[PDB]
């Protein structure tokens, strides 16, 4: 991962929606849940290793691929990508049969 | 155009211990802040670019935080070349009369260390010129707190003398001091004992050390 | 790999002009931005200017105390930057530090703002304005004439401006050596105090001479320093 | 991690998720099974003055729906249609496809007016509002729910 961008943010100031652990007392329940704007959780991720930048070098080199997902499928909101990456990992490992001292094969 | 303002402004630990220093900015600034470290009698070296971001060659114990007005600064174990005086400067706007901020300087904590003290008396060549001055030493010491008061035929004087402190030692963390006494040659030809007294908290009694004009 | 040599500081009258060079070596100058960031004594860090490389238009920007009587230009094929001081004020008195806004801090800056990180420093430059001469340093020995470890010193006393250096015995005697900071004395001028610890034994065997060098007044001077045991054995 | 059941014969444990059960088969996803359960089957007050007493309105958090295949026949289920005083509706319309719970014996319809001061009314002890194959965790507007919780098993 090279990055040709021409300029670059060095620090990730990320927020995400899965929760931390340790909820305190009935807060899940969503009668007593924070409102839309206060689900999220911060972190501040530093570049290192040179990462911050490469990451956002792969999401230009994967947008025009994304991009052309989008125009095969016919869902007007797409959530199963995550989880068709998973399935080809797995059938990537254990699709065939698994012949021990195989390149294809995944086994101790 | 812009205020930033350190905390503290002096600070005292042990070798190993997690320092952190606060910079404070007056208007919004998303991560503009950079540290910079100067040792004494040499230039900054920079340290931290932006956020939480070592420059290449810098230690791993430094570490950058915080964004918007407050900003933190953290070292994880103190080391003896880690003594100098540390900045903060913002980088978001065209920088202003503060935009660097007033400093903070680290200092080393240690065992207490008793000085060693040693006096001397003015030269003959320098008394040819009509001017005196006296020394007294006390090196090898911390902390950089000590009491010195000059009696001349046991009565103590003021405003005649001037003390120089020595910047901490980078091998040993210890200080030394210099007290330089000036008096003219009449008077000082009028007096027999001069002596420089000095209190200090690694002696249990404070030490005089004295000389009669022309001893050996 | 990167160096930055500041030349041109000295002592000058309160309203005098006075040009600082600023020489660079290991990078690419041309495409990085330049800025001269002043230390007052007693007043920390200072920025006093900026300008831009050619590609972004050099433009310059100055301080607020400062706008109206200095001037800074950059000759890229010396890789030099030049800061040119016209009706000094007495509150310009600094160390005067040269550094470089390198290409791959322009790089890091995403939100495209006009400030900048500075990314190396020299060893900076003395400015010193007062209303006074330079004057020649003082140097009488200090005599050692305590136990196991002595303590052998030299007094420097009298000089102005401040650059002064202390080396003992052309430098072979570089450990223990404490060389105290400038003190200002009631009538105008500095005083200095150099000491070095050596063991007794060697007082006796061995020959110490500090060096003051003194490069204002171009004076360099070195003393010698010697001690009490009785000769009585005369006839 | 949302629990998951493991069934074995008169068994029923939560599945460990750091611990692995390699005698544990998962041969085909009919194996697993999402189902509702009414609280009805908990020993909860089914009279309309203490189901009420449990739901509440709230702005601010957007409505959240999850499905499941298999549910429970309720005794009890309750249907309503709140207006404010101004005549305007407090609960929406149920979304396309959200029909109402299939297997009750007494439908509860409440009629009347109140504040409605939210725009969803919320379970306040973090339940279930089960439709027909659809869990949402807000009322809908006429349409007949049970009040439930949804648990995971796989099958053997
Ligand atoms: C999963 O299952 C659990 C276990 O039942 C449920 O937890 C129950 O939640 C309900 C919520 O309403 C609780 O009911 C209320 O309890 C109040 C306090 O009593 C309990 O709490 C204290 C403090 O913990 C305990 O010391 C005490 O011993 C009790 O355990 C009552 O005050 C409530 O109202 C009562 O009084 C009013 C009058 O003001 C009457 O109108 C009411 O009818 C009622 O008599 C009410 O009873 C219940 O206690 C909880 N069970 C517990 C704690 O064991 C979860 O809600 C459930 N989750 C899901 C998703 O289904």
């Amino acid at each position: 991962i090279v990055n040709a961008q021409p300029k670059c943010n060095p620090n990730l100031h990320y927020w995400t929606t899965q929760d931390e652990g340790a909820a305190i007392g009935l807060a899940w329940i969503p009668y007593f849940g924070p409102a839309a704007e206060g689900i999220y959780i911060e972190g501040l991720m530093h570049n290192q290793d040179g990462l911050i930048c490469g990451l956002r070098q792969l999401a230009n080199e994967t947008t025009q691929a994304l991009q052309l997902f989008l125009r095969a499928t016919t869902e007007l909101r797409t959530f199963s990508i995550l989880n068709r990456k998973a399935i080809d990992f797995l059938l990537q490992r254990w699709g065939g049969t698994c012949h021990i001292l195989g390149p294809d094969c995944c086994i101790e | 155009d812009i205020r930033l303002t350190q905390s503290p402004s002096s600070l005292s630990a042990s070798v190993g211990d997690r320092v952190t220093i606060t910079c404070r900015a007056s208007h919004y600034i998303s991560t503009y802040l950079n540290w910079y470290q100067q040792k004494p009698g040499k230039a900054p070296k920079l340290l931290i670019y932006a956020a939480s971001n070592l420059q290449s060659g810098v230690p791993s114990r430094f570490s950058g935080s915080g964004f918007g007005t407050d900003f933190s600064l953290t070292i994880s174990s103190l080391q003896p070349e880690d003594f100098a005086t540390y900045h903060c400067q913002q980088s978001y706007s065209t920088p202003g009369r503060y935009t660097f901020g007033q400093g903070t300087k680290v200092e080393i904590k240690r065992t207490v260390a008793a000085p060693s003290v040693f006096i001397f008396p003015p030269s003959d060549e320098q008394l040819k010129s009509g001017t005196a001055s006296v020394v007294c030493l006390l090196n090898n010491f911390y902390p950089r707190e000590a009491k010195v008061q000059w009696k001349v035929d046991n009565a103590l004087q003021s405003g005649n003398s001037q003390e120089s402190v020595t910047e901490q030692d980078s091998k040993d963390s210890t200080y030394s001091l210099s007290s330089t006494l000036t008096l003219s040659k009449a008077d000082y030809e009028k007096h027999k004992v001069y002596a420089c007294e000095v209190t200090h908290q690694g002696l249990r009694s404070p030490v005089t050390k004295s000389f009669n004009r022309g001893e050996c | 790999e990167v160096q930055l040599v500041e030349s041109g500081g000295g002592l000058v009258k309160p309203g005098g002009s006075l040009r600082l060079s600023c020489a660079a070596s290991g990078f690419t100058f041309s495409n990085a931005w330049m800025s001269w960031v002043r230390q007052a004594p007693g007043k920390g860090l200072e920025w006093v200017g900026r300008i831009k490389s050619k590609t972004d238009g050099g433009t310059i920007d100055y301080a607020a105390p400062v706008k109206g009587r200095f001037t800074i230009s950059r000759d890229d094929s010396k890789n030099t930057v030049y800061l040119q001081m016209t009706s000094l004020k007495t509150e310009d008195t600094a160390v005067y530090y040269c550094t470089t806004y390198t290409e791959d801090m322009r790089y890091f800056d995403w939100l495209l703002r006009g400030g900048e990180t500075f990314d190396y420093w020299g060893q900076g430059t003395l400015v010193t304005v007062s209303s006074a001469s330079t004057k020649g340093p003082s140097v009488f020995p200090l005599a050692p004439s305590s136990g196991g470890t002595a303590a052998l010193g030299c007094l420097v006393k009298d000089y102005f401006p401040e650059p002064v250096t202390v080396s003992w015995n052309s430098g072979a005697l570089t450990s223990g050596v404490h060389t105290f900071p400038a003190v200002l004395q009631s009538s105008g001028l500095y005083s200095l105090s150099s000491v070095v610890t050596v063991p007794s034994s060697s007082l006796g065997t061995q020959t110490y001479i500090c060096n003051v060098n003194h490069k204002p007044s171009n004076t360099k001077v070195d003393k010698k320093v010697e001690p009490c045991d009785l000769e009585v054995d005369d006839d | 991690s949302i629990p998951l059941g493991v069934i074995h014969n008169s068994t029923l444990q939560v599945s460990d998720v750091d611990k692995l059960v390699c005698r544990d088969k998962l041969s085909s996803t009919n194996q697993l099974r999402s189902v509702g359960l009414n609280l009805e089957g908990n020993g909860v007050a089914t009279d309309v003055p203490s189901a009420t007493k449990r739901w509440g309105f709230r702005s601010g958090v957007p409505p959240k729906v999850v499905n499941y295949e298999a549910g429970e026949w309720a005794e009890n289920c309750y249907n309503l249609e709140i207006k404010k005083p101004d005549g305007s509706e407090c609960l929406p319309a149920a979304p396309d496809g959200i029909r109402g719970f299939p297997r009750c014996r007494y439908v509860h319809k409440v009629s009347g007016t109140g504040p409605c001061a939210g725009d969803f009314a919320f379970h306040k002890e973090g339940a279930f509002f089960l439709y027909d194959r659809l869990a949402s965790t807000v009322i809908y507007r006429g349409t007949t729910f049970a009040e439930g919780v949804v648990a995971f098993l796989i099958l053997p």
